[PDB]
């Protein structure tokens, strides 16, 4: 699941850019046409106050970084693997609601002693 | 009345479990998980405190077990 996430991460946990060129029902478009538009849309060249310039046949797309709670698989990832090494929650560097207080808490220390 | 049950008692015979429900049981047990920690974890409430011994009235006792008195709780 670790691993999953890890990968996980890098394709979805980031946005990317989809450069769409020519027009619906229209011209064309290969490979040598779309390698000088790659070089000029070039992240590695690419600087945060740039500036776009293009005819109407020319678009730039959003691949959303494409939202999944990993937060939430961890928890429940480490809530398994703790419990089944017998350790508290907490020991996995996991929180949660009222059961940091009282005796709902001391049972568990009780239980760890 | 008697000194020996008069009353019947439900099961002679059987049809009343066996050496595979057990080894059921201990694969529960050996298998770990959540499942297997509640049942430790209930173990170790009744049990995993310790215990401490008492007899009623010992000291009435002081007796030469090997030549130096000792009471029922230190034997």
């Amino acid at each position: 699941n670790e691993a999953a996430i890890n990968q996980a991460i890098e394709l979805h946990g980031f946005p990317q850019r989809h450069v769409k060129v020519g027009k619906e029902d229209g011209a064309p478009v290969r490979d040598n046409d779309l390698r000088r538009v790659r070089t000029i849309f070039d992240p590695r060249t690419t600087d945060a106050n740039t500036a776009y310039f293009t005819g109407q046949d020319v678009d730039v797309e959003t691949l959303e970084a494409h939202n999944f709670d990993y937060s939430a698989i961890h928890e429940m990832d480490m809530r398994n693997l703790t419990t089944a090494l017998g350790l508290p929650l907490e020991a996995g560097n996991v929180g949660a609601d009222g059961l940091g207080s009282g005796k709902p808490a001391e049972l568990r220390f009780a239980l760890l002693k | 009345a008697s000194s020996t049950p008069q009353t019947n008692v439900d099961s002679m015979g059987g049809g009343d479990l066996t050496f595979e429900d057990l080894r059921d049981i201990k694969d529960v047990r050996d298998s770990g998980g959540q499942v297997a920690q509640l049942m430790d974890y209930k173990a170790l409430l009744n049990f995993g405190e310790g215990c401490e011994i008492h007899v009623e009235g010992d000291d009435e006792t002081k007796q030469l077990v090997d030549g130096e008195p000792m009471t029922l709780s230190e034997w």
